C-alpha cells in the first residue's frame, strides 16, 4: 500500500509579530515511513529542524511532527515542503495565518 | 514496560 | 478515568544501505515515555518524559535488551516474510507491531491488544479473547499455526494481563501531573467573509489533553455537518494538541450558528456563538 500524507502548517501558540513561538508542520496518514520534511522561510530551507519519533495509527499509517523555533513577523512568509514516492512533485504548503 | 515475553519468529 | 498504554514498533529493510531501520515508541495514553532508534548513537531505551527519567538503570537496562532483541527478531522476519511472497531483496519493506492493554478507572484489565503488519497492511492479530488469531492472507497462516504450536497466544496474554497492566498503574501514579492530568480546551472563534453572500466561521480548540474532543456545529439549534470542515487533531509540540472545525454560512446570519465542544477536561460542554 501507498498512502499520501497529509500536511498542516500551524503555530505552537497563537502567532503575534515579535514574540518568540513554534512553527509546526504535521504530516500523517503516509505509508511508507521514507519521508523528507523541510520548513521554509522566505523559500529557504531552515536548519536545525527537530522531528518527534515515527509512530503510526490504527490503520497503520504513519505521522510524524516537524518544528523548529521560530519568530514571526510581518513579512516573512513560512511554509513547509513534503516530499514523499506517493506524490507526484514535492508539495509545499504555506503557512496561513 | 514492553512485552517481556521473547519473540516466536515469523 | 480509563487509560491506556501502547508499543508500536516499525523495522524498515533498507537493501544495500544496511541492516533494516527499527524504531520503538512507547505511549501512555496521548503521551510518549520511551524510544529505540537503531540509528541513535545511545544504542539503549531513552526517556522521553519527565517522570519516567526516575527509573533505575536496572528498568533501563531490561527495556533496552528485550526491545533491540524484538529487532533482532524483526529482522529475521522480513527475512521470512519477503520469502513467504516471492519478493525480491532489493525492495525496500515494513514490519509494524502494536500492542498494549487498556485499564479502568479502578486500574486493571480490560482489554489487550497485539497486531501486526506487512507493509501498511493486517498480517496478524491476536483476538480479544487473547487465545486466537486471525490471519489476513495465507503467508500469514503459515505464522499462525507457528504461534500456534509455540503458543505464544499463552505468553502475548500473560504480559498484557500481567506486567503492562501493572507497570501502566506505576506509570500512571509516578506522572499523574501529566498523565492524568486534563486540560480543557482555550476555545475561540474567527470569522472571514468569503464573499458578500458567504462566509466561514472557524471553531477553534487549543492547548487540550488528552487529544479526544468532539467539535460540532449547529444552526437554530439543529445540527449541521452539511458544507463543515473538520481537520485532524494535531500535536501542538507541547503534549497539547489543537483541532478546529469550520462552516460556510451566509451572510448576516452568523449568529444562527452554534460551535459546541465537547471534552473531558470540560465540567459542561461550551457553546460558542459569534457576537
Amino acid at each position: 500500500i501507498q498512502r499520501t500524507p497529509k500536511i498542516q502548517v500551524y503555530s505552537r501558540h497563537p502567532a503575534e509579530n515579535g514574540k518568540s513561538n513554534f512553527l509546526n508542520c504535521y504530516v500523517s496518514g503516509f505509508h511508507p515511513s521514507d519521508i523528507e520534511v523541510d520548513l521554509l522561510k522566505n523559500g529557504e530551507r531552515i536548519e536545525k529542524v527537530e522531528h518527534s519519533d515515527l509512530s503510526f495509527s490504527k490503520d497503520w499509517s504513519f505521522y510524524l511532527l516537524y518544528y523548529t523555533e521560530f519568530t514571526p513577523t510581518e513579512k516573512d512568509e513560512y511554509a513547509c515542503r513534503v516530499n514523499h514516492v506517493t506524490l507526484s512533485q514535492p508539495k509545499i504548503v504555506k503557512w496561513d495565518r | 514496560v514492553v512485552v517481556g515475553a521473547c519473540g516466536v519468529g515469523k | 478515568g480509563s487509560h491506556s498504554m501502547r508499543y508500536f514498533y516499525t523495522s524498515v529493510s533498507r537493501p544495500g544501505r544496511g541492516e533494516p531501520r527499527f524504531i520503538a515508541v512507547g505511549y501512555v495514553d496521548d503521551t510518549q515515555f520511551v524510544r529505540f532508534d537503531s540509528d541513535a548513537a545511545s544504542q539503549r531505551m531513552e526517556p522521553r518524559a519527565p517522570w519516567i527519567e526516575q527509573e533505575g538503570p536496572e528498568y533501563w537496562d531490561q527495556e533496552t535488551r528485550n526491545v533491540k532483541a524484538q529487532s533482532q527478531t524483526d529482522r529475521v522476519d522480513l527475512g521470512t516474510l519477503r520469502g513467504y511472497y516471492n519478493q525480491s531483496e532489493d525492495g525496500s519493506h515494513t514490519i509494524q507491531i502494536m500492542y498494549g492493554c487498556d485499564v479502568g478507572p479502578d486500574g486493571r484489565f480490560l482489554r489487550g491488544y497485539r497486531q501486526d503488519a506487512y507493509d501498511g497492511k493486517d498480517y496478524i492479530a491476536l483476538n480479544e479473547d487473547l487465545r486466537s488469531w486471525t490471519a489476513a492472507d495465507m503467508a500469514a497462516q503459515i505464522t499462525k499455526r507457528k504461534w500456534e504450536a509455540a503458543h505464544a497466544a499463552e505468553q502475548q496474554r500473560a504480559y498484557l494481563e500481567g506486567r503492562c497492566v501493572e507497570w501502566l498503574r506505576r506509570y500512571l501514579e509516578n506522572g499523574k501531573e501529566t498523565l492524568q492530568r486534563t486540560d480543557p480546551p482555550k476555545t475561540h472563534m474567527t470569522h472571514h467573509p468569503i464573499s458578500d453572500h458567504e462566509a466561514t466561521l472557524r471553531c477553534w480548540a487549543l492547548g487540550f489533553y488528552p487529544a479526544e474532543i468532539t467539535l460540532t456545529w449547529q444552526r437554530d439549534g439543529e445540527d449541521q455537518t452539511q458544507d463543515t470542515e473538520l481537520v485532524e487533531t494535531r500535536p501542538a509540540g507541547d503534549g497539547t494538541f489543537q483541532k478546529w472545525a469550520a462552516v460556510v454560512v451566509p451572510s448576516g446570519e452568523e449568529q444562527r450558528y452554534t460551535c459546541h465542544v465537547q471534552h473531558e477536561g470540560l465540567p459542561k460542554p461550551l457553546t460558542l456563538r459569534w457576537e
